[PDB]
């Protein structure tokens, strides 16, 4: 997410992500583990 | 096996009332009955410890608890029997 | 006496009701003043309380700080033992060396049933400890809504 | 001595005014519903 | 417990009324920090 973007804003996005895998990849995806707060580029409320 | 042990409770309200800080209370109890490593001194060129502890005859039985005093913020000396209640209970002398 | 103190601590039914037949002292007290009846009220052995009391055990014996078996049992939620003690004449308002009563101890832990059994047997609800605290003052200080109402 | 000061007070003042402070975050976690702003709160920093 | 922390005596007023910790705060078991939201298929999850 952009700079300073909040926790609740990231979570709506990760839920849109998890909803895609479990619906439109229902044949192939077993489970999705989302982590809001830390990423490859670093930590912050705006990375997941 | 578990052994009897002397539970002593500090009344937070009465201590607060008398102007007697809890730190004055606890460090007095501990340094008297448990003793306290205070600092070091040099005994014949060799650095060694300095413990303060009550003399034996004043830390033997529950009656001796009363003979210890703490100063209040107003400057008056208050005995332990003023802000403490005490009972008996059992506990382990060696937790595995 | 020494074998009865440790047998009533461990809770061996047969061994207390054989030591009693061997003339063991019901009121033999350890170094802190705890009789076999103090031990059984502390540890919750209901049936050793009933064997000792009918063998002449001092129901209102107090330790080297003034604690009676009724104090111990009312403190740690032994309801059936509080009733058996009171049925054998337990001092419902006994005062230890701090002024604490069985009603105070039972009120601090929130034992609603032992408080109602002590009050039924006539516990002084306005009895004060050494700090002037009643069973009620304990209740408001602990935030106990249920018990603050039972204590008048 | 002109201003009734000692090294004690100098050291105290340097300790008070040359320091770094943990100040938390605007919209810090845990946040409230619909927080849209999350930002580092910057308190006192080291002198330079 | 939360109750024992609740009855911490902060202050005895002049009229005697005791200011308790629960009177000025809410008290609960909680996380050490709340910076990470971990979800497994959108359900609450922790892990190793």
């Amino acid at each position: 997410l952009p700079a300073g973007a909040t926790q609740e804003r990231t979570q709506k996005v990760l839920n849109e992500v998890t909803h895609y895998y479990l619906t439109k990849e229902k044949n192939n995806v077993e489970s999705v583990f989302a982590n809001n707060g830390f990423g490859f580029a670093g930590r912050g409320q705006n990375t997941g | 096996e578990d052994t009897p042990q002397f539970k002593i409770d500090i009344d937070q309200e009465k201590a607060q009332a008398l102007g007697v800080s809890i730190n004055d209370i606890n460090t007095t109890l501990g340094a008297a009955w448990g003793g306290s490593y205070v600092n070091d001194f040099i005994d014949r060129g060799r650095v060694k410890k300095v413990y303060v502890m009550s003399e034996a005859k004043y830390r033997m039985l529950p009656d001796d608890i009363g003979d210890w005093y703490v100063r209040a913020a107003d400057g008056q000396m208050v005995p332990f029997s003023a802000f403490s209640s005490s009972r008996w209970e059992y506990g382990s002398p060696r937790l595995e | 006496g020494k074998k009865l103190l440790e047998a009533a601590r461990a809770g061996r039914d047969d061994e207390v009701r054989i030591l009693m037949a061997n003339g063991a002292d019901v009121n033999a007290a350890d170094v802190v003043g705890w009789t076999p009846l103090h031990l059984a009220a502390y540890w919750g052995h209901l049936e050793i309380v009933e064997v000792l009391l009918k063998n002449g055990a001092d129901v209102n014996a107090y330790d080297t700080l003034g604690s009676t078996p009724l104090h111990l049992a009312a403190h740690f939620g032994h309801l059936e033992i509080v009733e058996v003690l009171l049925k054998n004449g337990a001092d419902v308002n006994a005062k230890d060396d701090n002024g604490i009563t069985p009603l105070h101890l039972a009120a601090n832990r929130g034992h609603l049933e032992i408080v109602e059994v002590l009050l039924k047997y006539g516990a002084d609800v306005n009895a004060q400890d050494k700090f002037g605290k009643t069973a009620f003052d304990i209740s408001i200080n602990n935030g106990n809504e249920d018990l603050a109402e039972i204590l008048q | 001595n002109k201003f009734q000061l000692t090294p004690v007070d100098v050291i105290t003042a340097i300790k008070a005014q040359n320091a770094q402070v943990a100040a938390g975050q605007l919209g810090g976690t845990p946040p409230v519903k619909g927080q849209q702003l999350n930002a580092s709160i910057i308190a006192q920093t080291r002198l330079t | 417990s939360t109750e024992e922390f609740g009855k911490i005596l902060l202050k005895v007023n002049q009229d005697g009324s005791r200011v308790l910790l629960r009177d000025v705060a809410k008290i609960e078991l909680g996380g050490e920090n709340y910076d990470i939201i971990a979800e497994f298929n959108g359900q609450p999850a922790s892990g190793l």
